[PDB]
């Protein structure tokens, strides 16, 4: 797309700078919006061009997907940590915070943990392990 | 004050409101003020 | 014989049971097999009548829990005075209480929400509060923020006493049942020691703090020349230029009370009965006289019942003597038994008491709302139009929730505490024994009013659309005049028997217009056809709310469908799909439906209020005397079609909350959308059932079993009753936040 | 002792003997209304019920109807309302009689029903009722129409204006 | 006129009969249980359809089914 | 204008059929259609 | 389809009135959908009849309010369920039997309508109120700005 | 006694409520990283 131009060269967005108070919020952030692909209305936008933004449409996605899996992995690995203890019925209502923290430090390097979960055939339960309905 | 003297209202209470129900274990001298003050303020 | 009897250290004080939640129920205290256990732990936390069985131990929980509740109110009261102390423009608002807007609760600069700190006048940036705290602290005599702060301190230490008193009365000295069951002694102390001494204490404050302080504040002394409230008593000569007809000395100034020469008090205990025209509130001298009259009349009331000195009344056989050898002949139909066995109802069961005490605290809260607009007691209250609406609206809603809760426990009493043997042929049993004639005639009057209130709005909506405004129920078409209410408006203004009240109480009734800061404090509120029709909407919606709630009380025990509805409990979803379907037959499900009807009824009451003030009462006065109302007589002509309600009230008056972005009213715009989300979100729980949702969890539990991440707290969809409770809790939450946002954005955009 | 008894002495019946349904005055009034008067053919039951209703049904349309503004046209709009309400009402009780009396009426019109509040249980009795209700509600409507269209002529003769 | 069928998975726990508000169910002798009993439904025109019998059956995916069918004057519970 | 008229041909025909199919015929129709749904199967 | 047709209508209502920059600058947040589409374009719909007259939108203003009632009455069949109404009809059936001069009697016993039927009766009102309200909005908000 | 208390403090909701209180980096991190932080801005 070529309708989007940087807020450097955008008549509708310098007008945003002109009538801007400061107070904390419309100078320090608004200078940083000058590097964004900026529409014909003076509004920063998220476009998907090519390698020009191929790293910037990967910083949020890598930061989220890592820490979403980090929450998911620590939460998952804490569940099997207490199923094997045979105490998982009340181990869940009363969080064992030393065990849960030790399951979080296992989840820092979770992307390489899931691979050896998968390559060991251990991440995913086999189909006739799973309670199902009549079907 | 001088006159007023609403001790007649209490005397008309102690000799009348001592025929209540229990009448044992004096509120007529409490009631005689309620009647007494109301009347003297009700005729001034 | 009234006595103090207590136990000694009945319940130990340890955290043994904190670590094992659900201990109060044996079913809960065996493990969390499913997530239903989590919700049952909260829906049962306060039902003390199912934790234990003996009334002695139940009543000790009630009494100790009240103390922890009073602690919570004192924490909240402390927060109000603390915010009025160091986060408010209360100092500025005392100097000029017309152009300065009341505001506590400033907003932190983060997330761009500093925009909510709007300009309040005087260079203070905050949020315009509509709680009326400032108008109440001025009437209490507060002048500086140190007095507010030390009252906040005085409330935190007062909350600590409530917490200690609750622990002390459950874990150290818990009273026995004999101490609780002498309700006849409790009435003596609550009537005399609490309400009598409380209003005697307050009229002590009014005369010695509020009356002098508000005397000088009306002459414009600007918070320098205001003496501190104690300097009025340490310097008794200071209150002789004010109220000179008294004497004002320690002993020399009080003896007119004892020698009954009360004429010296006529200058500060007046009976003017109107609105103080410089502030718009009631005369504080007239208020101080009121509390003294109330105090004397409540202390007297507290000597009615018989404690251990023989003299007094016995409620027990005042009730038992309301049989029918001795009644008026026209109401002699209530049984040879009459009221026997009914003193044991209101003594051996707390739900019987809670049902009455809620239905009267709810009705009191609505009465209070009607009285604090028609005769504002606080200085500069009536002119703060955002506070008048938000105080009426708050107390109508609070009063309507409490009324529904009085009908809840009237039904929990029936299916838990109702005893057939003590209630044979008495006044309660004879109601259940004809409960089809009560509901038939309630369901008919609900339906008579439904056509004759709402369907006349659809008559008007159709003649005005046809272009026949001369055959619509207008003031110009077929007039429906409130004949019996315009008569009372005439009675209440010609009586100024009651001759001493030379100033008409409640300018609403008639006579005069009060304009304080140019804005009208109070005007006569005339009644026309639009007020006939809106008052029968009120009658209609109140009746159906009564019909829903009374049906749940009378048919709580049994019906013709389910003769054993009492064994199923108070809170059960249904009795299966038989008999065609018995969904929502419980008494709980009539509280759940009465909550919707309370919402319908009260949201029509506050809409009747909000539009009738903007069109007929509120407004501004120019330099001639004419009043330009906020909407300008809009109610009389356009509130008679419920298209007029949608365009001249809902569409027109929402301009302030719709166009509120990028302004200080921005948060009311978000709440107004937030309330719309929650209402629509509620309908997920109301329109659907948990068979769909449980069968959806199974497909989602499978996706977790596949990745070996299933929980052992098995996910269950919410109960049928739980899902109905969630639906009504969100419908009422969302539908009120949208009304709260709409009222306050409209009236903080004006004044 | 108590004034509210079980209904005719049977405690199991779903009613009460109350001053409204079982009073000497209230029984005397209701049981002599034409619906319940002993000794009436069903025609005279309906004829007297009909005329009471056709008479008052012309009222609510001649003074708050759409034609109330004029005088001669108001009375037409009130009469035809009573014509239409009664014709549709008498259509209702012809089709009520057809559909309830079909061999063993399910309900209060069974042979072994012993119900006093509705004594017309035959279909020989509901057909004269229909004729009475109709011809009554028509004559009552006309009589209230003739008295209203001649109101100026009738106001004079109850004021002595005709000498 | 509902249809309360009983299946061979009963254990003679007797709980289904107690829950029935209209006495449709009763126990007959049997041999497929330690209890030697099984539920039967001789009075199903009296079945109101409440399924209160199904709530009491403890066998997983319960042995007694109410099959809501042709609803008549006594299977809908009408006092009028 | 202040009346219902018709420029279209046979303008007298809505004058009678709007009363017919809407408030004169339906009550006979709802009576016939009532006699059909409540007849004994003897 | 109350999102598809709302989006179709507002996008075209901005092109048709020439104010294309109204949809582009205010459809990205939900208040713009609520202030610039529903509140803005209702103005001539609800003024189809006012105290001062009546115009060609008086029927659309009436069906718009008709569909609000048909929608609201759906909530009755969807929120309150069957057994509430059977205990209330059982009471009205008592009243009819015990009252004088009421000579009619039901050929078939009045019962509260069934569970799966109210879900259908309430779904019909929700649908009719969804279609009459938006049909009246869409017709009147488009045929009033324009020809 | 201070053994049952510390188990209560880590039970179910107090861990969850504290977690949401501890998840208040979105208040500190977005207070001094020039609060406006949109996707193309932060590195
Ligand atoms: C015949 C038959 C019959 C009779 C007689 O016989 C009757 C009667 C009664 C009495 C007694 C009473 C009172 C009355 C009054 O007030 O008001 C009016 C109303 C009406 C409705 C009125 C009506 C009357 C008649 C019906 C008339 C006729 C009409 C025409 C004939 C039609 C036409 C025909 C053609 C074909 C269409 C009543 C009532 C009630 N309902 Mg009752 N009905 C009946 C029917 C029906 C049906 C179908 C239904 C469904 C819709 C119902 C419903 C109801 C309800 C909700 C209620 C109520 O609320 C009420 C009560 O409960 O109380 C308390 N219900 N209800
Ligand atoms: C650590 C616990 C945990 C883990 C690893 C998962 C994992 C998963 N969930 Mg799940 N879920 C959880 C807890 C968890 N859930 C809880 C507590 C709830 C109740 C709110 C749900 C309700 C839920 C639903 C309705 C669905 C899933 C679905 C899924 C799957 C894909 C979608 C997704 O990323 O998550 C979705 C996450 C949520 C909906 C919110 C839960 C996330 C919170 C933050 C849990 C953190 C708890 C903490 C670590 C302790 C995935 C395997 C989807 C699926 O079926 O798979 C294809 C699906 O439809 N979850
Ligand atoms: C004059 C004596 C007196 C006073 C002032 C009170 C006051 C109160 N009682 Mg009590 N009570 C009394 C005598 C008294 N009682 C006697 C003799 C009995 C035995 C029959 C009881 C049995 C009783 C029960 C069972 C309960 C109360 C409760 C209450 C509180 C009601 C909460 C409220 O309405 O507003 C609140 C008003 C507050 C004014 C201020 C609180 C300040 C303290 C607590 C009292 C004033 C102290 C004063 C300076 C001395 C209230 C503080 C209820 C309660 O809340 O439990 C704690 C309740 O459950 N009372
Ligand atoms: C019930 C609460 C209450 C309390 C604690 C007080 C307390 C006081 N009053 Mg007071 N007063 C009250 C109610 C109260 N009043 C009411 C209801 C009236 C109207 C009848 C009065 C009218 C009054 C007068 C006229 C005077 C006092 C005065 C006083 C002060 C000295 C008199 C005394 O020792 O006793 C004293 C601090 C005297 C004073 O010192 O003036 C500042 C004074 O002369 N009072
Ligand atoms: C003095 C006031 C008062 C008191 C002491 C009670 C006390 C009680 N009520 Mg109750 N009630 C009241 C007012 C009161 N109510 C009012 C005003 C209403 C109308 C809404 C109700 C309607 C009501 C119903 C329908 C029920 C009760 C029940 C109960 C019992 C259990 C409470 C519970 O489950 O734990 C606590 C539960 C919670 C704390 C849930 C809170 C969630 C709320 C809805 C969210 C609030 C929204 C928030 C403000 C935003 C308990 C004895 C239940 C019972 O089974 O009685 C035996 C029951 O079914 N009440
Ligand atoms: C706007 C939607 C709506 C409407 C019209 C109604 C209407 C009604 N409700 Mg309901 N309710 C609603 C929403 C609604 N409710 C919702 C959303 C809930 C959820 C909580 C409930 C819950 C509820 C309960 C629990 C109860 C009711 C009851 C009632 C009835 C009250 C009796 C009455 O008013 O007589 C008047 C009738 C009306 C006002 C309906 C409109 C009448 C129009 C204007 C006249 C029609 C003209 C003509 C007849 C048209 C026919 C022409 C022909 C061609 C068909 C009534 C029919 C109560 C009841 O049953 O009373 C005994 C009852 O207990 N409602
Ligand atoms: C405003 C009204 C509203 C909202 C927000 C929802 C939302 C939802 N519905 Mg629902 N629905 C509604 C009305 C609504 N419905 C009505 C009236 C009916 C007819 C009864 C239905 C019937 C229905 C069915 C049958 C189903 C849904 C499903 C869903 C969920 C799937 C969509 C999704 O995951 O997006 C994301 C979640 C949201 C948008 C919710 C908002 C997130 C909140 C605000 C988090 C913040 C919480 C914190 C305290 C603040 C979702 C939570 C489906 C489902 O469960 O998917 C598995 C499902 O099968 N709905
Ligand atoms: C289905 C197509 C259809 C529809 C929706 C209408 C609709 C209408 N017509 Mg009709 N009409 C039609 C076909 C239709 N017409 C045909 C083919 C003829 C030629 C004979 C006529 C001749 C006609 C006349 C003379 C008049 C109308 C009039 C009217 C209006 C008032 C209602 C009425 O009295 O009509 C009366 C009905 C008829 C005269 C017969 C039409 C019936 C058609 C032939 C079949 C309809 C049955 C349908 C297919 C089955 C569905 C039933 C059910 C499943 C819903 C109304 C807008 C009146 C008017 O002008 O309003 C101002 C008027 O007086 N129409
Ligand atoms: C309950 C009661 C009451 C009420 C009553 C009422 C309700 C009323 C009424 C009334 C009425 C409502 C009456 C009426 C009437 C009528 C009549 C009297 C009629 C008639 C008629 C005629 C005579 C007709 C004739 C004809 C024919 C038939 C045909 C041809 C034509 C002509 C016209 C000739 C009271 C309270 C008071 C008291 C007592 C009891
Ligand atoms: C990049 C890009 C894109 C695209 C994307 C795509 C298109 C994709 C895809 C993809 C795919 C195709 C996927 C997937 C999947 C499959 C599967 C099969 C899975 C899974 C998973 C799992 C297995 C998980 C696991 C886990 C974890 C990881 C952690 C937590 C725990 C759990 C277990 C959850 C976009 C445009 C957006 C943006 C820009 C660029
Ligand atoms: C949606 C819905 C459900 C499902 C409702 C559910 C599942 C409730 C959802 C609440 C969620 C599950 C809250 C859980 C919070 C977790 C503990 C996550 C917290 C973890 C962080 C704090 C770390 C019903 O069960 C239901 C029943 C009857 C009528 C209508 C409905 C209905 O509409
Ligand atoms: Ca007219």
């Amino acid at each position: 797309n070529t309708t989007l131009v940087p807020c450097y060269k955008s008549p509708a967005f310098v007008e945003r700078m002109k009538n801007a108070p400061d107070s904390y919020y419309t100078t320090k952030p608004l200078k940083a919006y000058s590097q964004l692909l900026c529409g014909e209305d003076g509004l920063p936008r998220i476009a998907l061009d090519r390698l020009s933004l191929a790293v910037d449409v990967a910083i949020p996605i890598a930061i989220f997907l890592y820490t979403a899996g980090f929450i998911g992995w620590s939460g998952r690995s804490y569940l099997q940590a207490i199923k094997k203890q045979d105490k998982a019925e009340e181990k869940e209502v009363f969080i064992d915070v030393p065990l849960f923290i030790s399951c979080m430090v296992m989840a820092l390097f979770w992307p390489m943990a899931v691979i050896k979960e998968l390559l060991a055939g251990e991440l995913v339960a086999k189909d006739e392990e799973i309670p199902i309905s009549v079907r | 004050x001088x006159x007023x003297x609403x001790x007649x209202x209490x005397x008309x209470x102690x000799x009348x409101x001592x025929x209540x129900x229990x009448x044992x274990x004096v509120a007529a001298m409490a009631f005689g003020h309620v009647i007494g003050v109301a009347i003297v303020l009700g005729l001034t | 014989e009234v006595r103090v009897v207590v136990d000694n250290d009945p319940v130990p004080t340890s955290f043994q049971k904190w670590s094992q939640p659900g201990h109060f129920d044996r079913t809960l205290a065996k493990g969390a097999k499913t997530t239903t256990w989590i919700w049952n732990l909260h829906a049962n936390a306060h039902d003390f009548d199912t934790h234990t069985s003996d009334l002695e131990d139940i009543s000790r929980k009630i009494f100790a829990a009240h103390f922890g509740h009073l602690a919570v109110v004192f924490i909240w009261l402390s927060g109000m005075y603390f915010h009025g102390a160091r986060f408010s423009n209360f100092e500025a608002w005392m100097a000029n209480p017309t152009g300065i807007k009341p505001s506590a609760q400033v907003v932190w600069p983060i997330f761009g929400q500093e925009i909510l700190n709007g300009d309040m006048g005087g260079g203070f940036h905050g949020i315009q509060i509509t709680s009326g705290l400032f108008q109440m602290w001025r009437a209490a005599g507060f002048t500086n923020t140190f007095q507010l702060y030390c009252t906040a301190i005085g409330g935190l230490v007062m909350a600590a006493l409530m917490l200690f008193a609750g622990w002390f009365h459950y874990h150290k000295r818990a009273p026995k049942l004999e101490w609780f069951q002498n309700t006849q002694s409790m009435l003596n102390h609550h009537l005399a020691g609490l309400l009598g001494l409380g209003s005697l204490g307050w009229t002590g404050h009014l005369i010695h703090v509020s009356l002098p302080t508000n005397k000088l504040l009306d002459t414009g002394v600007a918070l320098k020349d205001i003496p501190l409230p104690h300097e009025f008593i340490l310097n008794p000569s200071l209150m002789n230029k004010l109220y000179p007809h008294a004497d004002w000395g320690f002993v020399k100034g009080v003896v007119p009370f004892f020698t009954l020469q009360w004429g010296h008090f006529t200058d500060f205990l007046t009976f003017k009965g109107g609105l103080n025209p410089v502030t718009g509130g009631l005369w504080l001298t007239d208020v101080a006289h009121h509390h003294l009259a109330i105090a004397v009349m409540f202390i007297i009331a507290g000597h009615m019942y018989r404690t251990n000195w023989g003299i007094g009344h016995s409620i027990k056989e005042m009730l038992d003597d309301a049989r029918t050898p001795n009644m008026l002949p026209f109401l002699s139909f209530i049984g040879p038994v009459g009221h026997k066995g009914l003193f044991e109802v209101l003594t051996t069961s707390w739900h019987a008491q809670l049902s009455i005490n809620l239905a009267m605290l709810g009705s009191l809260s609505i009465i209070i709302a009607h009285h604090m607009y028609a005769m504002p007691p606080y200085p500069y209250l009536a002119t703060d139009y955002g506070t008048v609406v938000s105080l009426f609206t708050h107390h109508v809603w609070i009063g309507g929730f409490l009324i529904v809760g009085g009908a809840a426990h009237a039904a929990i009493y029936m299916v838990r505490d109702y005893d057939p043997e003590q209630n044979f042929n008495n006044v309660l049993d004879r109601v259940l024994r004809h409960r089809d004639a009560i509901i038939s005639h309630l369901a008919w009057v609900c339906q008579f009013l439904g056509f004759h209130s709402f369907a006349m709005y659809c008559h008007n909506d159709t003649m005005r659309a046809f272009g026949r405004p001369q055959d619509m129920f207008s003031d110009t078409g077929i007039q429906l005049q409130p004949v019996f209410a315009q008569w009372l408006q005439h009675i209440h203004t010609m009586t100024i028997a009651a001759p001493n009240l030379h100033d008409p109480v409640s300018y609403a009734f008639g006579g005069g217009v009060v304009a304080v800061g140019g804005k009208v404090a109070m005007m006569p509120i005339t009644l026309g056809t639009a007020d006939f029709l809106i008052h029968h909407i009120h009658a209609f919606t109140i009746h159906v709310t009564v019909l829903v709630l009374l049906k749940g009380v009378l048919f709580a025990r049994s019906s013709r469908l389910i003769p054993d509805k009492a064994n199923l409990g108070f809170r059960f979803p249904c009795d299966g799909p038989g008999r065609g379907g018995t969904c929502q037959v419980s008494a709980w499900d009539h509280v759940f439906l009465g909550l919707f009807w309370m919402y319908n009824s009260l949201s029509m009451v506050i809409f009747h209020f909000f539009w009738k003030m903007q069109s007929d009462v509120w407004g501004t006065v120019g330099a001639d005397g004419v009043v330009t109302h906020i909407t300008g007589g809009n109610f009389a002509t356009s509130s008679i079609t419920n298209n007029g309600w949608l365009r001249d009230f809902l569409w027109a008056q929402s301009t302030q909350v719709i166009t509120s972005y990028n302004t200080s009213l921005s948060a009311y715009g978000l709440m107004f959308l937030g309330g719309h989300f929650i209402f629509g979100f509620s309908l997920m729980f109301l329109f659907s059932g948990r068979g769909y949702w449980q069968e959806l969890i199974e497909s989602i539990v499978w996706a977790h079993n596949k990745l070996k991440v299933a929980p052992a707290i098995q996910p269950r969809a919410l109960s049928i009753i739980h899902g109905r409770a969630v639906g009504v809790a969100h419908y009422l939450l969302g539908g009120i936040v949208t009304t709260w946002a709409f009222f306050l954005a409209r009236m903080t955009a004006f004044g | 002792n108590d004034i509210i008894k079980p209904f005719k002495g049977d405690p199991c019946l779903g009613n009460l003997s109350t001053p409204i349904n079982d009073s000497p005055l209230a029984k005397a009034f209701i049981n002599n209304l034409p619906a319940y008067r002993k000794g009436l053919t069903p025609f005279m039951r309906g004829l007297e019920i009909g005329m009471a209703h056709g008479y008052f049904l012309v009222g609510p349309e001649v003074v708050i109807g759409p034609l109330r503004e004029s005088a001669h046209g108001a009375n037409l709009s009130g009469l035809i309302t009573a014509i239409y309400i009664a014709v549709s009402a008498c259509l209702g009780i012809s089709i009520f009689a057809i559909t309830t009396f079909q061999g063993n009426p399910k309900g209060s019109y069974s042979s072994y029903s012993k119900d006093s509040l509705r004594p017309l249980r035959t279909r020989e009795e509901w057909s004269q009722l229909n004729g009475g209700i109709f011809l009554g509600a028509m004559g009552g409507a006309i009589f209230a129409y003739l008295l209203l269209e001649n109101f100026d002529a009738l106001d004079a003769i109850l004021r002595g204006a005709v000498n | 006129s509902h249809t309360v069928k009983i299946y061979d998975t009963c254990i003679g726990c007797t709980q289904c009969v107690r829950a029935c508000p209209t006495d449709v169910l009763e126990m007959v002798p049997w041999d497929g249980c330690r209890a030697g009993q099984i539920a039967s439904s001789p009075r199903t025109e009296d079945c109101v359809g409440c399924k209160r019998c199904e709530t009491a059956c403890p066998t997983d995916f319960l042995s007694i089914r109410v099959y809501l069918g042709a609803e008549t004057t006594r299977s809908m519970g009408l006092a009028y | 204008m202040t009346q219902l008229t018709g420029d279209y041909a046979a303008s007298w025909l809505p004058w009678i059929m709007i009363p017919l199919v809407f408030y004169i015929l339906p009550f006979p129709v709802f009576a016939i259609l009532f006699l059909w749904i409540q007849k004994e199967a003897s | 389809l109350g999102w598809v047709t709302f989006y179709w209508h507002w996008k075209h209502l901005s092109i048709w009135q020439g104010n294309v920059a109204q949809f582009n600058e205010s459809s990205t947040y939900l208040m713009g959908w609520f202030r610039d589409y529903l509140w803005a374009n209702s103005a001539q719909l609800i003024n189809g009849y006012n105290p001062y007259g009546t115009n060609n939108l008086a029927v659309w203003a009436w069906m718009f309010l008709f569909g609000h009632l048909a929608w609201a009455v759906s909530f009755m069949f969807l929120i309150t369920w069957r057994g509430y109404w059977q205990e209330l009809i059982e009471t009205l059936a008592w009243a009819h039997e015990q009252t004088p001069l009421s000579f009619g009697y039901w050929r078939d016993k009045p019962v509260a309508l069934s569970i799966v039927q109210a879900r259908l009766v309430g779904l019909t009102h929700f649908t009719v109120g969804y279609i009459a309200t938006y049909g009246a909005f869409l017709i009147a908000s488009t045929a009033s700005k324009f020809g | 006694e201070a053994r049952y208390l510390f188990r209560y403090l880590s039970s179910a909701p107090v861990v969850a409520t504290l977690a949401l209180i501890i998840i208040s980096v979105i208040l500190i991190v977005l207070n001094y990283l020039f609060p406006g932080l949109q996707y193309g801005t932060f590195f």
